[PDB]
């Protein structure tokens, strides 16, 4: 937690070193060193913290993490293989961005997404029709508007080259991965 | 130039001395490389299967959510293994095997050896020694889910034992690829499904047991349920799907169907129906079919009956559709 | 990508990556296309895996080329050295790093810990194959495989196999992924593929490469010649 | 669980039965707050107990029965 | 982090305090040449290009410029994006969008003034 | 090892360098086959190298440089698993030693066109030790002198 990482970070400054988990654990009002650990562990997992041998090795961020690709137009490959990072604020996004996708294809260009871009989602399953969605059907993902009826989802182009992409969820596995919030570009 | 063969001739020799004939040799002339294959008890499976069924020497998985039909399936090819003579073996590391039902599905319960380990450390051991004694021609392991490392039997609920079994199962096909290549064995893998936790992109399956079974495998299978079979208002069947998502031998990626009946195992005939309709030996007439003019009946379940009912002609449709697909 | 035109002579590199990436593949393909020329070509398969009318289709001399599937890792890389010192061959490709084992290995049980014993092979083995190669100039390619690293906190938690001394050793290395399919109607005939550059001595590092693999063809070429 | 298991061993008892696995709680969860984020802890743990108890019913022919409860998917 | 031009007045820098927006911490080594700082745009004159009405467009400063390059300048002292033809003593800064039409006024009554280049392209409008 | 001490020995070369400790191979590793084990073979030799180069490399004013490479310690508990080859020899003798890393990159864009390294002084005779250093190497100039001089 939070207030266990200030705890090592001042108790370390006033006495020079860090303390034993005993202590943290008394700190924090349960008779278990594994109160302290289950916090200390969790701070290291973060990316705060430095674990050897049981004990740390030390109390020493990269921004959202590119992680696959996604097709505007005929569904596409889905994959994570998480291969670089940008440097940009979560805050910047509407709902809070979680990951960045690039896109290929052209199938959306009235709304202002093209081939080649980064488009930051926002991880949720909470969505409703007429919003701009990420779905996966069989394992290949598409981004489009959704309109969902009954047994069947359209999935909408905005682009009047493109026809809508219709499945019918008796027969393919229908899951939607998140909901787009912006768009970089960088080519 | 003639100073270069001597030289070649000249350490080919010395290999050959230092490591036994055989040691090396052009590739057009090593007859051990040719592949082989058995029978996997389904004619659209086989299909799928580019070159006609499972490699021989090589390794195989398999993996598919529950009740999906792994079971039935490994027992259906030893069984068909059996007919032509070869020797069989199964390891119920589950502790779930049923003898009766597998000889209803047609397995010799009188010369099938068998085994339920108490570690997996025993299980990989025993399937070590069977291929060096070069007599077992197929082998089967129930899960990779149950071997267990022996530290964990010994040990309390709740400890950490991080990534011993991936340990095991690399060491394990590390050392037994060159036997099972040398004794001309066929051993196969079941393996069960779980979930990550944390992915964000992607499916979230995974199959347990580390990852290095993957990269030795030679052919994976994925097995699935899709439907119900009934003849009245009782259930009499499944609907099955298979899925080559890898393969060594011929193109990968392409599907099978067919109906797994209790009791008896999967319908031979409803493939005949399937693949007589498919290259035009069996005229389909809206719910009717007719072979060479002749209304078979109306409704698969209807055609398979007349054709079990008359053999010449079923045998004739399944040499016809062997010499076309 | 690679800067110079192609793979050095006389020197070690290492393909890596995760499974159904293209590995062996592209070393046959480097194998059919070293043949036109009239050099002669060498395999050890390690995983004893190899398929010979695949590797006739793809275009290699399979009446020509020498095949070697040893039973331990010594054996495996004692051919080599022989190989190295007769001075006529010029490709050699080792299958799998992974599945080289030392003898002491594969008398012992399936539970024996043999801790550390392949990667001090390995580092002597590439400890008396350097000067022999250059000596000789022959190229030899390792393949290996991928494994996770078990308590690594924070990062990249992949690793290859067989210790470290073939990162130091090798002049080249190329990572391999599959990243979608290739399509004609609903059929599945080949697989996009991405080639990162991430060691480099005779170019600079960290470029790319994208093509295509159609099943029963090589490399699309004219795909290539058509994108650049 | 240990207790299951220990039983199984001695081949004196015939029958087990586990009222409900939806109250097996992990000992982490029992130490920490409410609210906190244990995920997929309890999964672990049940895994690793059908891995270990697999062997020690049939060799000691013993029964042993799961009562569970039901929850509801979100977002299907 | 970086500054941000919101609206601009005539008879200042682009970057002048009143013009600022604020400041949004990107980082400006993502761009080919260094961003400098962002400028917000009513894009309806660049879609074909994927600029639209609300987003930002990444700005590397420098007056150097040349042929076919998409450029922020001022003619009559007006923030304009477009991009740059230029016939020699005489220069167009052009669309690229379907209803719009050129801009080739004179330098002699009003030249034009370049601030620097578009480097990339960020937005966060509604969907 | 023969080349070095004829080298400095001709008082007319003022700097040697040896490009790999760990690619120095015994003899009788290379007549032998793969698999054998010549413990302490490659650690006896440098310690003899050592004492007897100590001398000439004095008397005639060279200075001689090895490259190294890291090697994991097997089951140790606590403390540093890395560890340089060749014996312990070299520390003792060495009058300076350094440890460079690589602990980030030079991006224009998305091409890559540097790195970014540390440096650290882990022994020193001349001065005081544990002074750190930090600079840029862009390939086809090296070290990026001109930044450096930006810095200070
Ligand atoms: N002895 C039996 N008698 C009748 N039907 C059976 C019998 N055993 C299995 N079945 C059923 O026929 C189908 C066979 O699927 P299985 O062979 O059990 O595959 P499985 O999923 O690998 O088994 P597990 O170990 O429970 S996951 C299923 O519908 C079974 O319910
Ligand atoms: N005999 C074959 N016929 C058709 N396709 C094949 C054949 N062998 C391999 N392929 C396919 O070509 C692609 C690449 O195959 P490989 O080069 O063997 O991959 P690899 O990663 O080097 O080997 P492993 O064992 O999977 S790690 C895969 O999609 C294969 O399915
Ligand atoms: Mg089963
Ligand atoms: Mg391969």
């Amino acid at each position: 937690q939070q207030e266990v990482f200030d705890l090592i970070r001042d108790h370390i400054s006033q006495t020079g070193m860090p303390p034993t988990r005993a202590e943290i654990a008394q700190r924090l009002g349960f008779r278990s060193p594994n109160a302290a650990e289950e916090h200390l562990k969790a701070l290291a997992r973060k990316g705060v913290i430095e674990i050897v041998s049981g004990a740390s090795r030390g109390i020493r961020e990269e921004g959202l993490p590119l992680v696959g690709r996604v097709a505007a137009g005929e569904p596409l490959l889905a994959q994570q293989h998480i291969e670089g990072h940008y440097q940009v604020d979560p805050s910047l996004f509407k709902p809070n961005a979680d990951f960045l996708l690039r896109v290929s294809g052209m199938s959306m260009k009235d709304i202002g997404i093209m081939d080649g871009d980064l488009l930051a989602v926002h991880k949720t399953q909470d969505v409703r029709n007429g919003q701009v969605v990420v779905a996966r059907i069989d394992d290949e993902v598409t981004v489009a508007r959704l309109k969902k009826q009954g047994n069947k989802v359209e999935l909408l182009p905005e682009n009047s080259e493109f026809k809508p992409i219709v499945v019918d969820l008796r027969q393919q596995s229908f899951t939607i991965e998140g909901l787009a919030v912006g768009v970089i570009r960088n080519g | 130039d003639e100073n270069k063969q001597k030289a070649l001739a000249a350490a080919l020799g010395q290999i050959e001395k230092q490591f036994g004939k055989g040691s090396i040799m052009r590739l057009g002339e090593d007859r051990s490389m040719d592949v082989e294959t058995i029978s996997t008890g389904s004619l659209s499976l086989d299909i799928a299967l580019g070159a006609g069924g499972l490699p021989m020497g090589r390794i195989v998985e398999i993996y598919g959510p529950e009740s999906s039909g792994k079971t039935t399936l490994t027992l259906q090819v030893i069984a068909a293994a059996q007919r032509e003579g070869k020797t069989c073996a199964f390891i119920d590391a589950e502790h779930a095997l049923d003898p009766i039902y597998a000889r209803k599905l047609g397995v010799d319960i009188d010369n099938l050896l068998c085994s339920q380990p108490d570690t997996g450390e025993q299980a990989l051991e025993i399937c070590d020694a069977l291929a060096r004694s070069g007599a077992v021609d197929v082998i089967v392991v129930d899960s990779v889910a149950a071997l267990t490392p022996k530290a964990e039997i010994e040990g309390e609920i709740g400890d950490s034992h991080m990534g011993l079994a991936a340990r095991m199962m690399s060491q394990a096909m590390r050392k037994l690829a060159g036997n099972l290549k040398q004794s001309n064995t066929l051993l196969i893998f079941i393996n069960q499904i779980r979930m990550k936790i944390g992915v964000m992109f992607g499916n979230p399956e995974t199959t347990t047991g580390g990852n290095a079974l993957k990269f030795y495998a030679s052919v994976r299978l994925d097995i699935r349920r899709i439907g119900a079979v009934k003849e009245g208002e009782n259930v009499v069947g499944s609907e099955t799907r298979v899925k080559v998502v890898k393969n060594k031998i011929a193109a990968p990626f392409k599907q099978a169907e067919f109906q797994i009946l209790y009791g008896e195992g999967i319908n031979f005939y409803g493939e005949l129906v399937d693949l007589g309709v498919k290259e035009k030996l069996i005229e389909k007439a809206g719910a009717w079919y007719s072979y060479k003019g002749e209304k078979i009946g109306q409704g698969k379940a209807n055609a398979t009956a007349w054709l079990k009912d008359n053999p010449e002609t079923a045998k004739e449709i399944e040499k016809k559709v062997r010499e076309l697909l």
